[PDB]
RNA sequence: CAUGACUGGGGUGAAGUCG
RNA sequence: CGUCACACCAUGGGAGUG
RNA sequence: CCUAGUACGAGAGGACCGG
RNA sequence: GAACGUCGUGAGACAGUUC
RNA sequence: GACUGGGGCGGUC
RNA sequence: GUCGGGUAAGUUCCGAC
RNA sequence: CGGCCGUAACUAUAACGGUCCU
RNA sequence: GGAUGUUGGCUUAGAAGCAGCCAUCAUUUAAAGAAAGCGUAAUAGCUCAC
């Protein structure tokens, strides 16, 4: 009622943005701890690719490596964007293909935007 | 037999010369005229014989000009083509590698007769036998 | 047992727990940086193949860097193109009269999170030894009472257990050292 | 605000043990 | 569903340290 | 420190004797 | 002086520790 | 209780 | 004892286990 | 108001299993 | 004075008396080891046996 507005009206609700990596950016630089390959939910199988990175801003996290041919190391610096993956818990990240110290898919013909290609053999 | 003078010995073969590692830098240390000697060697070798190795004996002079002489193949070199073999025996007398009739070292006594110092046949051909033995290369007699 | 079993179990197993020590401690991550790996490669030194050892020398001032000195200059360039893509895989650089191969760093970070595993695995060794020594002197305990051994005999027997002890803490100690050089080197 | 022997709970994962 | 193994992630407590 | 960055050494490095 | 562990039926004791 | 390379423990009478 | 601290170096000391 | 033994992903540990006596 | 086959064979990048292994004969002789030590990258060269 109005008068029970007045006192404590309408609270809003603090959106919750899933990801460490924030800082309000589009991506983060990384290091790369390792490369793993661990194994999906219940629902699928067959064994992915993801790494621990330690963002520039110290908070560490794994992202996903997609792409049909990894190539990054121990060391090899990547760049996170986001995207969670759901086979993959607590894997909300992915490296962007095509940046810095890292990689790209190789032999991709489509979606050379997304991945790591740009204008074949012609 | 003579004043002694600068000179380097080697044995070539017949008909090939002037690669640096067999000659070359051998006698090039010398002072010697590889180019020179490569054609002039190779020259007399053919008609002399060849395919057969001969050493040589290469006197430079002051002028690093130089002379040499072309004596006969080794007695070992010889007695291997007489064996019809292509190396030693090794383990000489331990391990017979091949054989030879005393007739042929009669024959290799001859050829090398002009660098033997043998006063008779019989005594060149008993020198050869000492090449032989060392060789691990019999002879049947 | 008797005295001279005891002995004789404690003296194998903590021969044993050593040789667990000496597991732990002996890997190292040199296996590359050898120079007999190089002394094999048939080298072009005037259009002749002459083994790498004949013309060449390769000494290794660390296990960081190898140079490889090669007494013709002809020789060190046929050299080069062996390093390389072959079965190695290894990049030599050409500088100085030597070839500089590279063969994986370590920084100093990672130096120090490696002194002291070795010092945790140091500590393994030695920590097995002294629970030998403390289980011989129960079992000698035991063995005194058992076989009516006086104290004055314990104590001998102690003595004996006890130097013994002292030679696989000894040894376990020279190892360490030993390991943590060669990682330091 | 940064950091620390050790320590608590939380979250993922691959899903193991025990029910 | 909850221990208990592991492996990572962030985080509270902490002799204190900067 | 001088001798002497010399002898020695591929470099790296680095004396003797004497002061 | 007192106490712990150990030991001795016990007085006490220890090539143990502790104030 | 004694013997005891002091005594005691051990051992023996 | 072991780890941490203080120290150029700490059989004492302080904080842990 | 207990013991001895075997045991999972690098080891080490062993939730687990066995077994003897309460 | 200490020669010739001969730098003996093998080995070796080289091993020619002299790193090493095997052989250690024969010729010319007044004498001359397939060589005793030094030495050379190897030769050379020096000294020794006789």
């Amino acid at each position: 009622t109005v008068n029970q507005l007045v006192r404590k009206p309408r609270a809003r609700k603090v959106a919750k943005s899933n990801v460490p990596a924030l800082e309000a950016c589009p991506q983060k630089r990384g290091v790369c701890t390792r490369v793993y390959t661990t194994t999906p939910k219940k629902p699928n199988s067959a064994l992915r690719k993801v790494c621990r990175v330690r963002l520039t801003n110290g908070f560490e996290v794994t992202s996903y490596i997609g792409g049909e041919g990894h190539n990054l190391q121990e060391h090899s610096v990547i760049l996170i964007r986001g995207g969670r993956v759901k086979d993959l818990p607590g894997v909300r990240y992915h490296t962007v293909r095509g940046a810095l110290d890292c990689s790209g898919v190789k032999d991709r013909k489509q979606a050379r935007s997304k991945y790591g290609v740009k204008r074949p053999k012609a | 037999a003579k004043k002694v003078q600068a000179y380097v010995k080697l044995q070539v073969a017949a008909g090939m010369a002037n690669p640096s590692p067999p000659v070359g830098p051998a006698l090039g240390q010398q002072g010697v005229n590889i180019m020179e000697f490569c054609k002039a060697f190779n020259a007399k070798t053919d008609s002399i014989e060849k395919g057969l190795p001969i050493p040589v004996v290469i006197t430079v002079y002051a002028d690093r000009s130089f002379t040499f002489v072309t004596k006969t193949p080794p007695a070992a070199v010889l007695l291997k083509k007489a064996a019809g073999i292509k190396s030693g025996s090794g383990k000489p007398n331990k391990d017979k590698v091949g054989k030879i009739s005393r007739a042929q070292l009669q024959e290799i006594a001859q050829t090398k007769a002009a660098d033997m110092t043998g006063a008779d046949i019989e005594a060149m051909t008993r020198s050869i036998e000492g090449t032989a033995r060392s060789m691990g290369l019999v002879v049947e007699d | 047992m008797t005295l001279k079993e005891l002995y004789a179990e404690t003296r194998s197993h903590m021969q044993k727990s050593l040789e667990v020590l000496e597991h732990n401690l002996a890997g190292l991550r040199t296996g590359r940086a050898n120079p007999a790996l190089l002394l094999h490669l048939k080298v072009e030194y005037y259009g002749a193949h002459v083994p790498l050892n004949q013309i060449a020398t390769v000494t290794a001032p660390d296990p960081r860097t190898l140079v490889v000195q090669s007494w013709d200059q002809n020789a060190l360039k046929a050299i080069e193109k062996a390093i390389r893509d072959s079965d190695l895989g290894l990049n030599p650089s050409n500088k100085g009269d030597a070839l500089y191969i590279n063969i994986p760093p370590l920084t100093e970070e990672r130096r120090k999170d490696l002194v002291r595993a070795v010092r945790q695995y140091a500590e393994e060794g030695r920590v097995a030894i002294r629970n030998i020594r403390r289980e011989a002197l129960d079992k000698l305990k035991k063995l005194a009472k058992e076989l009516h051994l006086s104290e004055d005999e314990t104590k001998r027997a102690e003595a004996e257990i006890q130097k013994i002890t002292d030679e696989f803490i000894a040894k376990a100690d020279q190892l360490a050292e030993k390991k943590e050089q060669e990682i330091l080197g």
